[PDB]
RNA sequence: GGACCUGGCGGUGCUUCAUAUCCCUCUAGAGGAGCCUGUUCUGUAAUCGAUAAACCCCGAUCAACCUCACCACCUCUUGCUCAGCCUAUAUACCGCCAUCUUCAGCAAACCCUGAUGAAGGCUACAAAGUAAGCGCAAGUACCCACGUAAAGACGUUAGGUCAAGGUGUAGCCCAUGAGGUGGCAAGAAAUGGGCUACAUUUUCUACCCCAGAAACGAUAGCCCUUAUGAAAUAAGGGUCGAAGGUGGAUUUAG
């Protein structure tokens, strides 16, 4: 039920269980595609509805953007090896933090 | 400013008593000052009275499953202010009661208005 | 330990406002109520559907104003004027705000059968009362 | 507290005085005594209107004629 | 689109009892008067015994308005203990305090 | 009655004038379930 | 109507109109979705019953071929559905009654064989606000043509009229009115002659349709059409139908189309109105105002009748009768703007404040034009205290002023010589959104650096000019890539030098260098004065080099000043001599 | 954003013009830096521009004493005055005998259905009815449960019919038919 | 600070608006009127008075920000800067010097108040050493500058006077003199009227004391004040009582006679009788039951 | 393996205390009888969860049907639902809590000591500590500043609930889901907690405390009537006249 639905912050807290993902959505998109003038397209003053080919093309573009976002999660980052991989002995931390007394290192 | 003096003599309300009852003493006495000032410049004798508050208290369990010994107790603070009114006209009752219930406050308000219209026997 | 409406202290970096900073034992000692309806006062009959309408409106507002309501709503109900007061951020476009204002206005009007008034307040950033 | 809510101008006799819908049988009968009881109960009803009161009365009339 | 099948069964009870409410009243008065002959009440006994056993308001369980929980419901808001605790502790419900006295 | 509530929210979300995070969560989860299960 | 948040505040009239159309958009948004799903809103809780909160049903609930279904579809205004099942009724052989055939042809003549528009008509007013001063005749020719339905021959209406057995006055009147509305003027006249042959009576709106059709007929003299109007009103009297306000207002609109030759006919029309005893309306006065006001008239007694009209019209409260009362206030006060008459404009504002003439103001565009002309006139011939009092009384409470109104403010303040109000009205223009108005920028800068000012005014001007320069820098990548004006540069530089922002003046002399704009001699002399104060021969040689680079004819005087006023090394003296030799 | 009207406005302005209606706070509209809340230990009460608790307050800003004064200058039309019925309770009792109780219970929400709001009850004085001796004896014997001894007040309740006006009709009808049956002498009165 | 300056300006302009808002276009709008006006404008309803709305000047609203102790060259102003407690240590130095030159010539402030006056965090033992130093200066015979130094460090006492409030003797009824007093003990209210003479006559609730009080303990409780003050058969009391039980009523009645015989006795004897313990309300009232218990303080069974 | 650091333990020392918690003490009870109500065990075709302190009139401010998820029998397939499941996992969780807590500690960011180890940071006649923030405190509620409430951080016991609901993981869809009808809640026994008693300061009657008369105890069993309900559990009356003689060790509360 809509009433027993609950927020995603609570949902992800309960799911991740770390105490012992909706940014790819524009504000007026639905699968029926009743695109309004206030949302999606800007404010000719004409209410309309897109076709099946436009709907399937738009959702295919959204999904391929989703797998692109998944890839830009799962690239491989290159860490320089220090004395061996999975070690810390030659790892270069950056230059030291700039001192509060107008000092640079 | 339409008036429409129509036909029939007054319904003659004596003692319209307004019981204003809420959760908040500051709302109650600010409304008291508002209504007393209003009736003061209207010219009708308004009087104040404070019926004692009633608190509806009850108990619920705190845990979901066990532990009856640890309970949360909740209460409702229900606070009365009696604004009894005598010697006011029927039309004046309409206009004063009109403005009072229009600028009635929020959920911290109820107003039980007790009208004693007099009339003649038959 | 009591875990009712108390946000815990992590280490000192957690922005938090007055509302969810204060605990339920300060419920009107310091906080006050987010919804003003006269249903829960000693003589009244309809408080149950008042409450289910309250939770309906809060979830509806959170779902139709997506990611812009700063903290929780002010739901007042006087006579038949239902008032929804909002604390919405300044990040979307004002035509979109007015669009959703009218949309919520007359949707709630035809759902609750009363004059419903949306009173908005725009804020730049989520206000911080303390850091926990 | 009574915006609308006319109840078709019933005006104080249709609600409580139900002789005209009582349609007197032999009044010494237990059927008539039961009808007095039902008439008094429907008179004490403030929630039902005269239409439901009478329709209830002729439901009793129909069932008693069936038996 | 409900909380559970039990609450759907309960709202079926509510609706169909509310619509089979009038005749049950009529002949339950015909029960609990002492005016009529016993057999003329007996024929009524079989017809109420034939009236369906889901409209009798003895099956009516006041479950919570928000989530199906039979025992632990306060009638004044039709709310269960801990859902009432939830709302009254976030302070989305007016007038309720913590009772300290 | 819950039918007007739940079905109106179903329709309005699928209109896209409502964003329900609970249903979004189960949509993503069941997408992954049909992906692997 | 707008909210009370400063972020949600519309700054301009265009922004206010955009917000209002967004609100109306969202309103009919939910109207569409609620009428699409009426099952979710059938549960009424409010008592008493509210039918205008109850959702409206647009689908025909009567499915069998019946006259009740015909009336239902007529009330639902489904033109093709009504026509199709009327054909179904004719195929079934059911005799369709006279009143509902009349109603079907009413719908057909009103809508022109087309469905009602799904969009509520608020469009066809989207003209840009940068073309309000030129070519009103071609504006009339390209704006008086609403793309309505032309009356096509052999339409469904004519089919029904030919099919129906017993023609009556109602059907004939409807057909004449529909033909006139859809521009079949000659066909409507022929059908009126057929009505007169068939011995029927035409009512008021049909007669006004006939008057409009006779006037809109092509290739006839104004004398002939006036004689035709007289014949039509004689026919109206012979048919014993009483003319009215809308009749004579249609006549007045027609003679307004008929221009100069119809002024004495207009006077005769209004005299006949007062003789018969029907009160002339604001739209009657609007029609005669817009008739008598024409560009190119050298007499203006046609503008003295406006004083006559108001001598009739002070002190009266009015009711809605005729749609052109907003146009009345707009047109009469356009006369005020044309005539430059402060007393008559004040009399107009007084008549406005009497009663609900503030409601008779009408739409937002008419209100904006009204108050813009009002405050233009006030700034044109009033004193500065009452102009600023009207400024704080009207702006932005009544309207959002325009860029012409701002430069008129600047002209009023310049004639006033009360230049201390310049930063305040500048901040007001910036908060109203006139930041990117180059004409406003140029006007404020030249009026601002025209004269020498007290130092507090100078530093306020320095702050304002710094913000102007900030806006000029912070306009990135637009198609109107406006180059920095030389006058605006010179004025900003002069203000910065007068207030003492010499380093800012030097870096924006670098900005002069990058935009290749010719500096002014007064500015160069002020730079020499600043170099005298700072004792900087390097900066003096710098600005002299800029003057030599632009080959200005004052460079020899600048050099002679530099040699007379500074201790100069020999290589810098040689460089200056070389620059003088190059310029010579 | 914009520089707000809080500092745009000046002194000597009309607050009835600013706030006509009961509205929530709107601190940009309010020319008053209202600080709300329990402060932090080394801090101040939190500011004006974003206060959920200041929006939660019932906000009696729209009713200021000059607004009451000017508003009731507007409302002074809608009233007549009383006759010389006097402050004396016995005087007004003599002028107008009966006293009828008919009240309303105002809720706040969608519906205005408070059924108990139809309750009506009539109090009349025998010393003002003036015409009952063995009729008052018969009257008391009819209505035994009411008419307390200390004060001569007869209180007849009606809650039997849904409408308030026919409840008033029930009250006046019971008054007149109790009066008529009290004056109707019966044949078994002497065998008391 | 510029924050403080523009806040002060905003407060001035706001209080000007606020006086114009309510009724007070005259310039003189005082702080209690400001509090009353904002109390009416925003009806508080919050139990915490600091959670109620406030309109004060930014000096009282904002805390005391300490000024910069060094300029644009380093070089801190006070010579005792590097102690980190410059005000406290300068004070210690000054008092010690005043003791030194005094010797060569021959209630108290709380820690929080001294912290407010110094705008420096302070230790308990530091405050104690300061107090001992000032006590040494007081015990030493000191001059007037020393005395005013001690007095600007010393504060008021706000002593309370504890003579029993004598009710007036109202000469009324026909010709008799009486006092009407009140008493309360354990949800029982008793208001009594004693006439000076009448040789001892009690009228509890219209009847006599042997009728309303069949218990000799209750009659003894009634006797108690008269027997203490040796005026047994001299006065008369008519009393009306609501609520409670027999002993609660007897105690409330007794408190009423004591708090009226106070008016009818001399001041030394009423101080003596207050010492005897008859003029003080007994605050011992019934406690509350608690959830999870079996009474006020009684608990359930096995817990250990 | 040697030497440490930190913590926990010690039938570990010294010193000071606890006061209804430590003993001697003060009062009233349990454990002994009957009844009510949970639990264990047995039984049944017949739910589940709690189960040292922190379970045992516990989820329940409460089961004739309903509740109900249990069992028996018989039926339903896009099933109120763009299904659902009270299927398992409280050792994935959220949610809401217990316990220490009838505590005062927890601490971001720094600095110093230890030849720059784990670590540690105490001396007011002062030897390296400074501290944002949470908590105690303070401020609130009730009748006072007293008392009682509320409040009590970090963490402990993988402490309690996937069965309030939501939910990750794994599973089902001829099923483990859905509906209808009928039954399940009985004691060879034991135990926790309450209620009533074993009487003389008691019992019955009037009175609600100045009398008269005795010289005991079931809210259990059976019968009748009534309340509510479709279908009795509760109430009253009648009937009966149990065991029981103030309860050991131990223990509870103030
Ligand atoms: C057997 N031990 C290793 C155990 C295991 C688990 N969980 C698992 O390993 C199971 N994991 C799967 C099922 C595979 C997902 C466990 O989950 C548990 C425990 C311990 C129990 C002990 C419980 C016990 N009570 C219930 C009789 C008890 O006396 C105590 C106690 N200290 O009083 C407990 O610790 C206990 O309650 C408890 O919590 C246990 C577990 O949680
Ligand atoms: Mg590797
Ligand atoms: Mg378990
Ligand atoms: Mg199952
Ligand atoms: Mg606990
Ligand atoms: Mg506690
Ligand atoms: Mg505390
Ligand atoms: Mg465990």
């Amino acid at each position: 039920s809509f009433f027993t639905k609950l927020t995603a912050d609570e949902l992800w807290k309960g799911a991740l269980a770390e105490t012992g993902l909706n940014r790819g959505q524009i504000i007026g998109e639905g699968r029926y595609g009743f695109l309004w003038p206030g949302l999606n397209v800007p404010l000719v003053q004409t209410i309309a509805q897109r076709s099946k080919e436009e709907q399937e093309k738009v959702e295919a573009d959204m999904i391929q953007q989703r797998e692109e976002w998944d890839r830009k999660k799962k690239m491989k980052v290159k860490r320089e090896r220090g004395w061996s991989g999975n070690s810390w002995g030659g790892i270069s931390l950056g230059p030291p933090d700039p001192g509060p007394c107008g000092e640079t290192y | 400013p339409v008036v429409t003096i129509s036909d029939e003599p007054d319904i003659l309300y004596k003692r319209l008593s307004v019981l204003v009852k809420g959760h908040d003493k500051a709302v109650l006495d600010s409304y008291e000052y508002f209504a007393v000032l209003a009736a003061k410049e209207l010219g009708i004798s308004i009087k104040v009275h404070e019926p004692p508050r009633k608190i509806e208290r009850f108990t619920l369990l705190q845990s979901v499953h066990i532990y009856k010994k640890h309970r949360v107790q909740y209460e409702m603070r229900t606070l009365y202010r009696c604004l009894e009114l005598e010697h006011l006209t029927g039309s004046t009752a309409d206009v004063y009661l009109e403005y009072i219930q229009r600028n009635l406050p929020e959920g911290v308000a109820m107003e039980v208005t007790k009208t004693q219209l007099e009339q003649l026997p038959e | 330990k009591n875990r009712a409406a108390r946000v815990r202290v992590s280490k000192g970096d957690k922005p938090v406002t007055y509302e969810e900073a204060h605990a339920p034992h300060y419920i009107a000692h310091r906080k006050g109520w987010l919804s003003l309806h006269t249903g829960n006062l000693d003589g009244e009959d309809h408080a149950a559907e008042r409450t289910v309408e309250d939770v309906f409106l809060r979830k509806f507002m959170w779902g139709t104003f997506p990611g812009c309501l700063a903290d929780q709503l002010v739901l007042k109900r006087r006579g038949n004027q239902l008032e929804i007061c909002a604390v919405v951020l300044r990040q979307l476009s004002p035509h979109k705000y007015y669009f959703l204002v009218g949309y919520s206005e007359t949707l709630l009007s035809y759902f609750y059968k009363c004059p419903v008034r949306l009173h908005l307040q725009t804020v730049p950033s989520k206000v911080v009362y303390k850091y926990l | 507290n009574e915006a609308g809510f006319d109840d078709d101008g019933s005006e104080f006799h249709e609600h409580i005085f139900l002789e005209k819908h009582l349609e007197s049988f032999p009044k010494q009968g237990p059927i008539r005594h039961f009808m007095e009881l039902v008439t008094c109960g429907l008179s004490k009803n403030p929630y039902l209107s005269v239409k439901q009161k009478v329709e209830h009365i002729e439901w009793f009339r129909n069932y008693f004629n069936e038996k | 689109h409900y909380v559970d099948w039990r609450m759907w069964r309960d709202v079926k009870r509510r609706k169909m009892a509310y619509e089979y409410a009038d005749e049950r009243l009529r002949i339950n008065s015909l029960r609990k008067n002492t005016i009529l002959p016993k057999i003329l009440q007996d024929v009524a006994d079989e017809e109420i015994a034939a009236l369906p056993r889901d409209s009798c308001p003895v099956r009516i369980r006041n479950r919570c308005v928000m989530t199906s929980r039979p025992r632990g419901v306060k009638r004044r808001w039709r709310l269960s203990r801990i859902v009432f605790r939830h709302l009254a502790d976030h302070g989305q419900l007016s007038g309720i305090q913590r009772a300290t006295w | 009655n819950h039918h007007t509530y739940a079905e109106l929210m179903q329709t309005l979300r699928f209109l896209g004038l409502y964003r329900d995070e609970h249903q979004d969560f189960m949509d993503e989860q069941k997408r992954l379930k049909k992906l692997r299960g | 109507v707008f909210q009370d948040d400063p972020y949600l505040m519309p700054a301009s009239s265009l922004e206010s109109r955009s917000f209002l159309l967004a609100k109306k958009s969202g309103e009919n948004v939910a109207k569409f979705i609620i009428n699409s799903y009426p099952k979710y809103f059938q549960k009424d809780i409010a008592e008493p019953h509210i039918p205008c909160l109850m959702p409206e049903y647009f689908e025909p609930q009567i499915k069998d071929i019946s006259e009740a279904a015909l009336k239902e579809r007529i009330e639902l205004r489904k033109v093709k559905a009504s026509v199709d099942m009327f054909d179904q009724l004719l195929q079934a052989g059911t005799t369709v009654s006279l009143e509902t055939t009349n109603s079907l042809l009413d719908l057909l003549c009103y809508y022109g064989d087309q469905e009602p528009s799904t969009d509520y008509h608020f469009q066809q007013t989207g003209q840009s606000e940068a073309l309000e001063e030129e070519n009103d005749e071609t504006s009339r020719r390209k704006a008086g043509h609403q793309f309505g339905v032309t009356w096509r021959a052999k339409n469904n209406a004519e089919r029904i009229f030919s099919l129906m057995p017993e023609k009556n006055e109602h059907s004939y009147c409807t057909m004449i009115r529909g033909m006139v509305k859809h521009r079949a003027y000659e066909q409507a006249l022929n059908l009126y002659t057929e009505l007169l042959n068939n011995r029927l009576h035409a009512d008021v709106y049909t007669f006004n349709a006939l008057i409009e059709a006779t006037v809109c007929a092509i290739n006839e003299k104004f004398e002939e059409k006036w004689s035709k109007i007289l014949e039509l009103l004689r026919h109206m009297v012979a048919q014993k139908v009483k003319p009215n306000l809308q009749t004579f207002n249609t006549i007045l609109k027609c003679l307004r189309r008929f221009h100069v030759f119809a002024r004495s006919p207009a006077l005769q029309v209004l005299r006949e109105m007062k003789a018969i005893g029907i009160e002339p309306s604001l739209a009657t006065y609007h029609h005669i105002i817009r008739l008598f006001d024409q560009p190119g008239d050298p007499l203006k007694r046609s503008s003295f009748i406006i004083y006559d009209i108001m001598n009739e019209l002070m002190g009266k409260r009015f009711s809605p009768k005729d749609p052109d009362d907003d146009k009345f206030f707009q047109s009469a006060m356009s006369i005020c703007s044309s005539l430059r008459d402060l007393e008559l404009a004040y009399q107009v504002h007084g008549l406005l404040k009497t009663g609900d003439n503030w409601k008779f103001i009408g739409p937002d565009q008419h209100r904006n034009f009204y108050y813009s002309k009002f405050f233009d006139l006030i700034c044109l011939m009033e004193q500065i205290d009452v102009t600023l009092k009207w400024y704080e009384d009207l702006i932005p409470s009544a309207y959002f002023p325009h860029s012409q109104t701002m430069i008129h403010l600047l002209q009023a303040l310049d004639v006033a010589n009360r230049l201390e109000v310049i930063p305040k009205i500048w901040k007001d223009s910036k908060e109203y959104g006139h930041t990117f108005r180059s004409d406003l920028r140029e006007e404020i800068l030249m009026l601002m650096a025209r004269d020498k000012h007290p130092p507090e005014l100078q530093v306020a001007f320095a702050d304002c000019a710094a913000d102007i320069k900030s806006a000029y820098e912070s306009q990135p990548i637009r198609q109107t890539a406006q180059d920095w004006p030389a006058t605006s540069l010179n004025c900003i530089a002069i203000l910065f030098l007068r207030a003492g922002r010499t380093q800012e003046a030097w870096k924006m002399l670098g900005l002069f260098r990058k935009h290749n704009k010719i500096p002014r001699s007064e500015l160069l002399n002020e730079l020499m004065d600043s170099a005298k104060v700072s004792n900087s021969p390097s900066q003096a040689i710098e600005v002299v080099e800029l003057a030599s680079a632009f080959s200005l004819p004052i460079c020899e005087g600048l050099t002679q000043r530099v040699m007379s006023d500074f201790a100069i090394n020999q290589e810098q003296k040689e460089a200056l001599s070389n620059l003088t030799a190059l310029t010579s | 954003a914009l520089p707000p009207r809080t500092e745009k406005m000046a002194v000597d302005q009309d607050w009835p013009s600013v706030y006509p209606v009961a509205a929530p706070f709107k601190p940009s509209a309010v020319p008053l830096p209202v600080r709300m809340g329990y402060p932090v230990k080394k801090g101040v009460p939190m500011a004006k521009e974003g206060n959920l608790e200041l929006l939660k307050i019932p906000n009696f800003l729209h009713l200021t004493p000059v607004a009451i004064k000017k508003h009731c200058e507007a409302l002074k039309d809608f009233c007549t005055e009383w006759p010389a019925a006097l402050d004396s309770d016995e005087k007004c009792e003599k002028h107008f005998p009966i006293e009828i109780d008919s009240t309303d219970y105002v809720s706040s929400g969608p519906s205005v259905r408070n059924p108990r709001a139809r309750v009506v009850v009539l109090r009349v004085k025998l010393s003002s009815l003036n015409l009952d001796d063995h009729a008052k004896k018969k009257l008391i014997k009819l209505v035994g449960e009411r008419y307390c001894k200390t004060t001569d007040v007869l209180t007849i309740k009606t809650d039997r019919c849904p409408l308030r006006r026919q409840n008033y009709d029930y009250a006046v009808y019971l008054l007149t038919v109790l009066y008529h049956e009290s004056w109707n002498t019966e044949e078994w009165e002497k065998s008391k | 600070e510029d924050f403080i300056k523009k806040q002060i300006e905003e407060f001035n302009i706001g209080k000007r608006h606020l006086a114009n808002m309510m009724g007070e276009d005259p310039e003189t709008f005082t702080q209690e009127d400001i509090d009353r006006a904002i109390a009416y404008l925003f009806p508080s309803g919050l139990f915490e008075k600091r959670a109620r709305p406030v309109m004060k000047h930014p000096e009282q609203i904002f805390p005391r920000q300490r000024a910069i102790q060094w300029g644009e060259d380093g070089r801190p102003f006070h010579y005792l800067f590097y102690t980190g407690k410059q005000s406290y240590y300068s004070l210690m130095h000054d008092v010690y010097g005043m003791l030194l030159n005094l010797e060569k010539h021959q209630r108290w402030l709380i820690k929080e108040e001294l912290e407010e006056m110094l705008v420096e965090k302070l230790s308990d033992l530091d405050y104690m050493q300061f107090i001992r130093l000032l006590e040494k200066l007081l015990t030493s015979q000191c001059g007037a500058a020393e005395e005013e130094f001690v007095q600007r460090f010393r504060r008021s006492v706000t002593l309370e006077s504890k003579k029993q409030l004598i009710e007036p003797v109202q000469y009324d009824e026909q010709g008799m003199a009486f006092s009407k007093s009140e008493g309360k003990r354990k949800t029982a209210k008793a208001e009594a009227i004693v006439y000076k003479h009448g040789s001892g006559r009690i009228k509890v609730n219209g009847i006599d004391y042997q009728l309303y009080f069949p218990i000799t303990q209750d009659r003894e409780q009634l006797m108690f004040p008269f027997h203490f003050v040796d005026r047994l058969g001299k006065h008369d009391v008519t009393c009306t009582v609501s609520g409670g039980g027999r002993s609660a009523q007897a105690g409330a009645i007794r408190l009423a006679m004591a708090k009226a015989l106070c008016s009818f006795v001399t001041e030394d004897e009423v101080e003596w009788m207050r010492q005897a313990g008859l003029l003080t309300t007994d605050p011992r009232v019934r406690e509350r039951k608690k959830p999870g218990q079996e009474g006020a303080r009684r608990k359930f069974t096995w817990k250990k």
